[PDB]
Parts: structure tokens; C-alpha cells; sequence
């Protein structure tokens, strides 16, 4: 039970037969029973940090002025 | 290896004074307290008094209140049990149980243990 | 079909009772022990239960290796007096105390056994001499085939037995060996003898232990260094780990009080005393 | 050969691995198992049968049969405590070792609902009625009924069902309790208290004694294995 | 031929596209003949405590008197 | 090209959703040319011991007399 | 088994390599986590938000509450300037303590765009207009408005809404700055001058404050993951 | 390469393992084999074919020819056995060196049953009625026919038909005994007893010998191999 | 996700019923999920060098006048 | 990319269910880009050794008389 | 390496005494039995008596009854066969059979033995 993810290719050898074009996957196969021991993905999200920038209860519109 | 070594003896006549002493080693990471426990000759163990990590800040059982006196010499990596006016109540196993504790009660390292006898 | 990673029973809101019925009241002269949950006797919210028993599985309970035997040998100087040590033990794991309490939760057991090897050696007289990586020899004799009786003798040929070939300094030494009960279950505690004192025999004709089966029950493993003497003497300690797999039990037994005193049930006077001092209105 | 590359760890042996390896016998013919009654799959099942308590632990008590026995008699009533116990089924001398706290002995960390069994032993002439217990922890432990009937109990009728059982629920800070004496989690107190008296007519044992039990329950488990220190071989 | 067997995932790393989420595997291929020699698979089956909490005859009905 | 076997399970571990239960196998691949190299297969026949024990021109019936 | 050739790098260890070991505990049960409130995915995150900025670092004025406010006055109009400020987020000693830098701190290389918010924190009554500028590195750092006026701006009105905002574009010759003073990776100069002055009628006081705050922009990253040195451990 | 971990073990030669490695002679052209008679695939084949057995192990009939003879007479009707033999192939010095016990002595456990067959060598004219008997253990072993027929038996008639058999039902506690002198795996004993006498006409010799021969059944089986005894190499 | 590639076979074994032959082929597998991490392809493209050659305006024609 | 090759039988092991009988099989699978790293296959051809043993112009009949 | 070694002699006149000894070594687990064995001149081997672990509780065979008297120095881990009344039935070799045992047969471990002679 592989598991095949695709990697962002960075630098790209002189190849499109092979390499640097179509694109690049590696294969992943755990060998414990254990979540723990596995290693680790890699492939996390990302979120919107309004939850941090704009902490306030009625929508901040950036156009408008601030207090109304 | 935390090694905890006790030591003063006990064979005092009733009234008198005896210096209860504890050689520490290992790794005592100091932040905590470090304290002094008995056992009693037919008795639960029970708290004796507890000084706190290289504070001089301490506190004693109501039993043996003033009576005893714990302190420490950090420098010499000791603790001390001095004990004034020793009676037949005090007849009893000593122990210095100094590590981790934070309070008075929790422990990873306790020593052999020394008897004390108040004959009279 | 439960599983061992299954999450446990759910907590149901139950609200305020009054009713002829007793989940309070039982009897345990019946011998059954009342199975109630907090639901029963007090009022409860709903609660979506996470916990499982996953760790406490009989297989999970026995996954970890324990030291059974340690095992000592040496090389010594071919001039000397005193022959070159190689040790001889009956496979047993009573000699240890850890596991043994471990097996003694229950009446029987069967389960495929793996031995570990943890070999560890060092230098004895005061002297600036060598000694080469040394090998060992981890020779499993069954019950009845010849035992050693030097360290260099024909037994050592091992045409028939199961040896390993430890090579000092490499990872530590490991064999599988299947459940290999002549019962068809391990027996952890045997409550009878094997002879039988008739009466038109003698009594030292009829007699034998209490507890034991057979004396050899599995056998001996010998353990011999394999290098010839080196001018320099060398001691060896084997430490050997066993780790029950695919394990089965049968009947629970309570759990022993009392520090062991041989390989019996047996108890020693001076370690009678196994529960401490508490008065009974004392927290 | 195939190109590798060895990675930390390697060559190391952990007592907790789980690989596979040679065998010493091969095509070894193994006896099959019989149907042997009573099997086991799980030490907790072995945590929810009743164990009797070793309440009373006096040094003149302890480690005797009248450790079990808990006294009651005849005498008027009191708000006085017949008998205290607090829940730390692992470390508290008078649960420590029973089946329950013995298999937590060997678990870090245990959690769930847990319910004590107590059973009179009282002439069937004898009557009353005892309050029995469970304060969870955060104030002064009950030293009177008044207290103690302010938290989780059961108030408990002899007669002819002789067994009385009072659930002690799971109510707690963390997911899990530590297996050991500690503030932060602690369990709290279990108590029993006469609720009216003992009752008793002519001609009959004027004291009697209660046995207790004590088993987990269906919601209970244990982790993080572990060594215990109710053993140990000096030398 | 493989043993796929699926891992009962505890600390969730960010993701849901390659951990996390989508249902965590691992292989598993003996090496020996002996069954003896394989690895302790773990996924063992629990039961019910009844055969020793409830050795009685007449069934236990928790609601009604014990003894009747 | 792998070669699955089944094995003879002798102590069987408490699962039938992984161990125990569903035949267990095991696989082998050769990694020489030289059919000296394999590892030896272990799956071999038995046979009928008569070559041995019933070295006669005339059939042998246990029921009757041997001498007739 | 298998042939195998081991290649270069076995049995090294790797503070950053990503391999699979061996498990301690088996079948650990796990607790499961809650939904607790605010949670964080990227450091990025906490980089775009506000962060007071410590401008004022005189002997007298480090390490102190004064540090942050930028004192303002109703002194006649000059082309001097109120704050200077070099853009090097992350070795500027104003900078390099607020989240920003901090984050910042821990790569070599940063890049995208920042923002700078100033708040005014005078007395209602009190007016004025303010300017604030960026100018890109390569040239004489603006001594006089007139200079200063010359690059990116924002003209600030102190009124009803009390803060302003004058984001910092992105403009550099590498696609990534160094985490650390350098010529070739500069960053040019932040610079703030009274655009007319500030105006107070009577009874009203003559000086006060404004704070500034720092945060990085939806398009800014950084690389190149590394050890601070805004922490150490002697002996 | 492939990234990889060492376990426990490696490195280790077991002299029962079963792995692959590489050929010395590649491309051997080996010679095929032919059909040579007789072809054998297990040890247990070898167990069925009846050997005899050297009863009579007296240090005067001992290491001879006169050891298989075991020698009747026409003395008159007694109760006293001709020959006593306990159950213990492996062990019994007159078992353990027939083929069975040979075969036995390389494994640790044997299982099955086991048949004794017993061929009269007298003249024709002698007649004769005999019991040979096997008495499961535990209890007295015989020293009258009147116990020995109390067990597993059979009357053989001495006549045209010169062979008896007598089988040893597999009657064991465990599945497998001990290949060596146990009394936990103890197998009995093994008697024969004169049914009637021995009668002979005139001029006919008054003493005859019989052969015994012992073999296992199809249903016999041995594990756990081992190294024997039976042979050694002093230096 | 295996990648199999081809190989440029030089000297011919005596074979064509395994080597020499039937086109040998080579298999390769990613370990890990950067792309630096990975073997170098080698299966790169080759150009025009004209860029270098001729890097006039108007095209040249060798057989004809170079200045017109 | 696995090269799946048959072995010719040497030694017959007592086996027809994993070894001896159905046809023996070793895998091979390369490692490098280049055909020098290859292992030798060993699947080689024979020939007549004709072009040595009859060097001549007109076909050898044996049978016949050899300068005619 | 049970290493039993015997020693005691044998050249004894008819109707003496003599002390047999065995050196034991290598890990002789106690519990279980420790013994003595004789095989003959010309006879099977036979058992003589054996003795328990640590325990002096023992028996003797019929043919020795009192004549032969089997002890144990566990300090010394040695047992003795002291045999007074010596005759020409007791002549043979002797062989110290301690190990195992559990009761007066089974055996892991004997020695090489030592000859007796009761000459007259
Ligand atoms: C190379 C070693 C091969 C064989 C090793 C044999 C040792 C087996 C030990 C099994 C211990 C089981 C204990 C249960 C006791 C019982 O059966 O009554």
C-alpha cells in the first residue's frame, strides 16, 4: 500500500524525458502499526490569520472608515 | 543515582539534641524543596518538614513544631535536621526525602533511612 | 468482531429516578459481581467515550523483551590453571522475578517465543594485553542430547542443534522459538508429582517434588567463546531477553504478595509482610 | 546489490520492537491448543471482578485476615466516620493491592468509572441503614455526615439483599489520572457513615463486620505499560 | 503478497492530503515459513468479562432483587 | 515474480482480522540464477512406506493368513 | 537475503532528516485533542499582525516603556526629522524585537512586503498632518522632508480615525534579503517628518505620543530555517 | 538508497536459518539423477520396518548374537515373567538401539503407537500358548499374569502362523513424551508371561528361542530435532 | 511510482533472450519528498548551437556570399 | 521494471508445490543508468563451430569421398 | 561446566570405611535433589541414596541400609558419602549424580566416578 505524492520541482535538470518536466513523485510506505512512528507528511495547510488580525465581531472592510 | 545518604543518629536520653544530616548527589534539580520524613515505630510514614529549594523558606508538622529545625547548605549540597527537646514521641525512623516535591508530599528519591531512640 | 482499539461504551444521560427498580441492591454471596455504570446510581449527561482498552490487550500486555538469565563465560591464558568458563543454563523464567509475576496473572499460556542475545565483555587483570573481537556460540541443547563437558569437546559440532554464531560488537543476538509445550498449554503452576509412591515400593523409589512436571521441561542453552585462548583474560556477560509472542492465557490467578523463594509456590518467613501501616479514618 | 542507506537507529535493539526474525526450529510441528475453559483477552476484565479491600490497616491489623473486616456496632449514633478512604486506587496502601490497583500497577495512567460492593455480615436480625460516599477532591475531606452527604453518595438499607454498591463516576481534570499520589490528579474522598444505627435485639452479636469490594467498570482502561514495585529481587 | 493493514491515527499532523486525513496504512510481508516467526500483529479481538464477573446460572438482571 | 506460501499456523495469536485467522503467507524471491542458491523450500512430499515394509510379490492383507 | 550495497551517508545522523524508527510504546492510546481556540498553521500568521515597535532606544529610554512612544510637539514647523529607521527588519535594533523580527530571526532570508501603522495618542483637540516615507536604498538617507518627499509616502491626517497605515513595497534587486546587515541585501530608509505641524489650543498639553506598529503582508515569506541569537546559554 | 534500519539479529548466523547466497560455480552443469530403487522421504519410514530387539542384556549375553534370543523351555506352568520391558524407546538400553530408538534419539518428543511383534523359532512340533502385555503406568508394573492380564493385551497361539502381534495403543497424558527416562511422560510396561507352557513330543529339543521386533504406526511422529548420544568423538 | 527507464547499451553480452538483446531497462524510485534529494537524471536534451554560432540578424547561408 | 527469468532445475528438491516442479523463477531488476553496471545475464547463445571446423569453400558431405 | 568431581578412593579390606566426596560447581540450582550412584562391576547401574537440596532429609537403598551414610556442606557445596561396613557386594565404582533429580532418578549432570574394592 504505497503512497505516491508529487514533489515542487526547485531546480530543473536539463530534463523533460526524465526529469525536470514530467512531473516528480516519491514513493512512501510506512513499517510500524504506529501513527508515531511514521514520518512526517509534509503536505500541511495553510489558513487565514484573520482570526488573529481581525479579532473583531462586526467585518472589517479595509475601503471604509474604521468607526462608523 | 541520585544518591541520598542520611546520617545523626539516634540513642539520645530524653530532652537532648540531635543533628540529622543528609548527603545529596545526582542531579537535584534544585527548583522544588527538599524536606524530612518519619516513619514511626508502628505508625503510618508522616510528614516531617519541608525547606524549600535553596530558600531558607520552610514550615514544620504541628507535632514537632519549633522543636526541630531543618535547613541547608547548598554549597555543601546538605540539608540539616537539628532537634531539640527529643522526647518518647519522637522515637522513630528519620528519612530525608528531597527531590522534585513542590509541596510536601511528591517524591522520586528517598534515602536508607536512620532510626532515632529517646530513651527515658 | 470488538476489537482491541475500540472505543469503550458510551455514557447515556439519564435523568432523575423513583421506581421499583434496584440497580443499588445485590447480593454477592451470588458470587457474580453487580455490573452497574455511573448512569445507575447518579444522574449523567451524554458522553461520546474516546478511551480504549488498546494498550491492555494480553498481547500488548507481553510486548516487551525481559531479562531472564544472564549468562557468564571467559577466556583466560592457555597457561593457566583454571579451565576456560563456559556456562550451561536451564531455560526457565523463574530465575528473574519480573516476568515471571507477569506469567503468574493466570493458570496457563501458550505463546511462540522470542530470546534476545545482549553480550557484553571486558578485561579483568591489570595489563596493557589484546584481545580480538571475540564470537560466541549460543548452542540450544534439548532435554537429552549431550551436554558439554569442555569447552572444546565434540559436542560443539552442533549437527543437530540450533546454534548462533554471535559476533561481538554487531546488534544483539535473536531466535524465534514456536510454542513447544508437550501440553497444549504452558502450565505455570503443576499441583501434583511425578511418580506416585506405591505401596509395594519404596519410599525413595516413589518419591519426587511438588510442583514439578519434568525436571528437563525445554533444555539447556550453552554459551561458549568461541575464539581460542588469548594471552589476555576476557569475561564475557550474555544477557539474554525473552519477549512472549502471540500469547494466550487461561484462568486468572491473583498476583503474587509475596517476594519468591525458589522456583515453588513456596514462601520464605521475613517477607510476610506485605501491606503497610493505615489507619482505617485516615485519608 | 540494491543501493541503500542506513538510517539512526539501526542495530539498536529496543525491548518494545515488534520484528520478525529466524527461527530455531524450522517446520516445527506444534500441538494444537484445546478448548480450555476461561480465557482472557484483556486485563481489564480481570479489573471489573470485585475484590475485597484491606480497609482497616492497623499495625496490629495489617497484614492479618481482620484487615478486611470493618467493625460496626450498636452503639448511638455519631456524625463520626466509620470509615475513610481516598481514591487513589493505585497508591493508597488499602486499594494498592487489590486486583484492580494491582493491574494498575503497571499502567501510568488510568481512567474511568469505578464502584465499590459493600457487604454485611451481621446476624439477620441486625438492621440499619450506612451512608457511603465518593466527595470528588478540591475542599476539606468530610469528617461528618453533614459534609460528606453534600457530595456524590448512596444511602444504603440492610436487609434482605445483603449487598449494597455505590458507583463512584468518572469526574475528573485530565483525560487520564496518573497512577501514583498527586495533587494534580487527584481523586478525592470515599467515606462511610451510619445514617441512623444499628439495630439489634436481645440475645445477638452487639458487632458485626461490613467486607467491601472494589471493581472497574466497562468504561475503565489503563496506559503507558510499566514496571511495578509491589516485587523486586535484592541480589 | 502484502498485508495492508490500516493504523489508528493519534496526534493528527496538519493534513489531509497525504496524513491526517485520508486513512493511514501500513505494509506488512512475512519473511519466513514459520509461523512462529512473524510479527505480533496486534490486532487482537477484545470480549465480555461475564464468564467471570457473572459465573452464575440464571441470568443477572442489574434491575430487579438478586435473590428472589 | 514472488512466491506466496501459505503457513502452517500453529500458536495463534487472539486476531482474525489480521493474524490467527485469514491464512497467513509469506513470500519469496529467488536472487541467484543458480537453483543451487535458493533457500530450500521445505514443502515437501511423504509417501508409502510398503517399498519398505511390505517387500512382496503378493499383495499383503492384514485380515487373512499371511502364509496361504 | 537480498543483495544490497550500502552508499554514502549510512549510519549518519541528520538533525533534519525525515525517516521512520521503532515505537516505545505500542498501542499507546492516545488522547484525543479538543477544539481549543485559536490555532496556528504558519508563522507567517503571527507575522502579520501588529507589533508595537521599541523606536526610541536611548540609554535613558531602552529597555523601559519609554522606548515606544515617539514624543510629538506643538514646536513650529521645521524639515527635521521626528524618526528615522532603516529597513532591516530583522538587525535594526527598533526592528529586530517585535514578532516580526523575531520570526525573522529564526531564517536567513526574508521577503515580501511590510507595514508600518502609526497611532496618535494626543488629546482630541489636538491636529496636524504627518509624512511618512519609504525611500529605496542606493542614495543619501533623507535629512529634510524635502528629500524624503521625493520616494513612497503617505501624507497622514490626524483626525476622527486615528490611525494610518504606510505599507512598504516590495522593491529589491534579489528576489529574498538577508536576515542580517548587509549592503548588497539593504533595504532603504523609513522616515517620518511633520508635514505642518502640530496645533493644541489652550489648556491642552503641548506634547504627546505616537506608537508604531509592524506587521508583514500577505505576500511575504521567509526561507532558509536558522538558529537566533536573540537567546543564549552560558555555561 | 533506500533508506533502512539494521534489526536485531543481523550479522548473526544461525545454523538453522534458511537464507539464499550466492553460488561458487556458476552455471554448473549438474548431472541429473537417475531412478535408483528405493528412495526415502522421511525418517518415520524407516520407524514402521520392524527391528530386532536385544532383549536379554546380561553382561554375559550383552554385545552378542545371543542378546535377540530370548529362550523358552518345557518346564512346567508358572507365573513368572519370560520377559519384562518398560515403554521408554529412547531410553531403555534394549529399545534405544533399534531403529526406532535411533531415530528417536535425534528428536526430543515422540507420539503414536508403537507394535511389538514376536516370532517363535522352535521346531515345528513345539506348541505353546503365550501373553504378551502392556500395562499403562502408574500403578505396579506386573510381576504375575494375573496382573499383566488385567491390562492391554493378546493370547497368542503358537502355530502354523509363526508371528504374533501385539500393538501398544498411543495411551498417554501428553501429546508427546519425553525422548529420555521421565516420569512425567513415563510410558508403562511391556510383558510376556507363558499363557499355558511349552509342550514338545520326544526326541525334540526342550528349549527354543524367539525374536522380537518393534516398529511404529503410521500414526507415530517425532519433534524437536537434536544431536544424540550414541556416538561421540574423544579428540 | 516506479520510473523505468532505458539504457544505452554498449558492449552486447552474448545474449538476446535476456541481455544484449530485447532493450535493456533500469528501474529508480524516489526516498525522499525534496527534489534536491533526488539521482541525477542524465536523460537531457541537447541544442542548437547556432545561439553561439551565428548570432547575426539576417540568417546565414553558408553557400552563398557572407557580405551581400 | 523486474526481469523475470527461469532457472534450469539442478537438483531436484522433494518439492512440486513450491520447488522442485513448477518451473523454477528468479527476479533481476537494475539499478544504474549505465549497461557496463549491469550483473551478467549468462543467457547466451551457442553456435556451429563450422566456421572453424570447415573452412571450405564447398559444402562438406562426410558421407561422400572428400576430394573428388 | 556443572563441573562434579569425585573423589574417595577404593581399596579398602572387607569391613571398613570410607568418605566419598564430590566437588560440585557451575550453577546447581539447589531445589531439587542431590545423590549418589553405582553402577557395578558387572551389573546395571544402580541407584545408591540420594539427599535433598539443602535439606538433610535422604533415604538409602535397601542393599546399603545404614552402612552407608550420605551428607551435604553446601557452605562447602560438597556432599559425603561416608560408608562404614564394607563388603564384597559393595565393591564397585561409585558416582556422584547431583543435579536435578526432584527425586531419585532424573539427571542432567554426573561425573567420571571413582572405584571402590572391599577386598577379603
Ligand atoms: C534455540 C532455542 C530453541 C528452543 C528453546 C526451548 C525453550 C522453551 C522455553 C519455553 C518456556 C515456557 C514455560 C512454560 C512452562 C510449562 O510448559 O509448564
Amino acid at each position: 500500500g504505497a503512497q505516491v505524492s508529487s514533489q515542487k520541482v526547485g531546480a530543473h535538470e536539463n530534463s523533460n524525458r526524465a526529469y525536470g518536466g514530467s512531473t516528480i513523485n516519491y514513493t512512501t510506505i510506512n513499517y510500524y502499526r504506529d501513527s508515531a512512528s511514521n514520518a512526517a507528511s509534509k503536505q500541511d495547510f495553510s489558513q487565514d490569520p484573520s482570526k488573529f488580525t481581525e479579532p473583531i465581531k462586526d467585518v472589517l472592510i479595509k475601503t471604509a472608515p474604521m468607526l462608523n | 543515582q541520585v544518591q541520598l545518604q542520611e546520617s545523626g543518629g539516634g540513642s539520645a536520653q530524653t530532652g537532648g539534641s540531635l543533628r540529622l544530616s543528609c548527603a545529596a548527589s545526582g542531579f537535584t534539580f534544585s527548583h522544588g524543596y527538599m524536606a524530612w520524613f518519619r516513619q514511626a515505630p508502628e505508625k503510618e510514614r508522616e510528614w516531617v518538614a519541608c525547606v524549600r529549594t535553596s530558600g531558607v523558606s520552610a514550615y514544620y508538622a504541628d507535632s514537632v513544631l519549633g522543636r526541630f529545625t531543618i535547613s541547608q547548605d547548598n554549597a555543601k549540597s546538605t540539608l540539616y535536621l537539628q532537634m531539640n527537646n527529643l522526647k518518647p514521641e519522637d522515637t522513630a525512623m528519620y528519612y530525608c526525602a528531597a527531590t522534585s516535591i513542590s509541596c510536601s508530599s511528591g517524591y522520586m528519591f528517598w534515602g536508607q533511612g536512620t532510626q532515632v531512640t529517646v530513651s527515658s | 468482531a470488538a476489537t482491541s482499539r475500540d472505543a469503550l461504551p458510551n455514557t447515556e444521560a439519564s435523568g432523575p429516578t423513583h421506581s421499583k427498580e434496584i440497580p443499588a441492591l445485590t447480593a454477592v454471596e451470588t458470587g457474580a459481581t453487580n455490573p452497574l455504570v455511573p448512569s445507575d446510581t447518579v444522574q449523567t449527561r451524554h458522553v461520546v467515550q474516546h478511551r480504549s482498552r488498546s494498550e491492555s490487550s494480553i498481547e500488548s500486555f507481553f510486548a516487551r523483551g525481559a531479562c531472564v538469565t544472564i549468562m557468564t563465560v571467559d577466556n583466560p591464558a592457555s597457561t593457566t590453571n583454571k579451565d576456560k568458563l563456559f556456562a550451561v543454563w536451564k531455560i526457565t523464567y523463574k530465575d528473574t522475578v519480573q516476568l515471571r509475576r507477569k506469567l503468574e496473572f493466570f493458570t496457563y499460556s501458550r505463546f511462540d517465543m522470542e530470546l534476545t542475545f545482549v553480550v557484553t565483555a571486558n578485561f579483568t587483570e591489570t595489563n596493557n594485553g589484546h584481545a580480538l573481537n571475540q564470537v560466541y556460540q549460543i548452542m540450544y541443547v534439548p532435554p537429552g542430547a549431550p551436554v558439554p563437558e569442555k569447552w572444546d569437546d565434540y559436542t560443539w559440532q552442533t549437527s543437530s542443534n540450533p546454534s548462533i554464531f554471535y559476533t561481538y560488537g554487531t546488534a544483539p543476538a535473536r531466535i524465534s522459538v514456536p510454542y513447544v509445550g508437550i501440553s497444549n498449554a504452558y502450565s505455570h503452576f503443576y499441583d501434583g508429582f511425578s511418580k506416585v509412591p506405591l505401596k509395594d515400593q519404596s519410599a525413595a523409589l516413589g518419591d519426587s517434588l511438588y510442583g514439578a512436571a519434568s525436571l528437563n521441561d525445554f533444555g539447556i542453552l550453552a554459551v561458549r567463546v568461541v575464539n581460542d585462548h588469548n594471552p589476555t583474560k576476557v569475561t564475557s556477560k550474555i544477557r539474554v531477553y525473552l519477549k512472549p509472542k502471540h500469547i494466550r492465557v487461561w484462568c486468572p490467578r491473583p498476583p503474587r504478595a509475596v517476594a519468591y523463594y525458589g522456583p515453588g509456590v513456596d514462601y520464605k518467613d521475613g517477607t510476610l509482610t506485605p501491606l503497610s501501616t493505615k489507619d482505617l479514618t485516615t485519608y | 546489490g540494491l543501493p541503500v542507506m542506513n538510517t539512526p537507529g539501526s542495530n539498536q535493539y529496543l525491548t518494545a520492537d515488534n520484528f520478525q526474525s529466524p527461527c530455531a526450529l524450522p517446520e516445527f510441528d506444534v500441538t494444537p491448543p484445546i478448548d480450555i475453559p476461561g480465557e482472557v483477552k484483556n486485563m481489564m476484565e480481570l479489573a471489573e471482578i470485585d475484590t475485597m479491600i484491606p480497609f482497616d490497616l492497623s499495625a496490629t491489623k495489617k497484614n492479618t485476615m481482620e484487615m478486611y473486616r470493618v467493625r460496626l456496632s450498636d452503639k448511638p449514633h455519631t456524625d463520626d466516620p466509620i470509615l475513610c478512604l481516598s481514591l487513589s486506587p493505585a497508591s493508597d496502601p488499602r486499594l494498592s493491592h487489590t486486583m484492580l490497583g494491582e493491574i494498575l500497577n503497571y499502567y501510568t495512567h488510568w481512567a474511568g468509572s469505578l464502584k465499590f460492593t459493600f457487604l454485611f455480615c451481621g446476624s439477620m436480625m441486625a438492621t440499619g441503614k450506612l451512608l457511603v460516599s465518593y466527595a470528588p477532591p478540591g475542599a476539606d475531606p468530610p469528617k461528618k455526615r453533614k459534609e460528606a452527604m453534600l457530595g456524590t453518595h448512596v444511602i444504603w438499607d440492610i436487609g434482605l439483599q445483603s449487598s449494597c454498591t455505590m458507583v463512584v463516576p468518572w469526574i475528573s481534570n485530565t483525560t487520564y489520572r496518573q497512577t501514583i499520589d498527586d495533587s494534580f490528579t487527584e481523586g478525592g474522598y470515599i467515606s462511610v457513615f451510619y445514617q441512623t444505627r444499628i439495630v439489634v435485639p436481645l440475645s445477638t452479636p452487639r458487632e458485626m463486620d461490613i467486607l467491601g469490594f472494589v471493581s472497574a467498570c466497562n468504561d475503565f482502561s489503563v496506559r503507558l505499560l510499566r514496571d511495578t514495585t509491589h516485587i523486586e529481587q535484592k541480589a
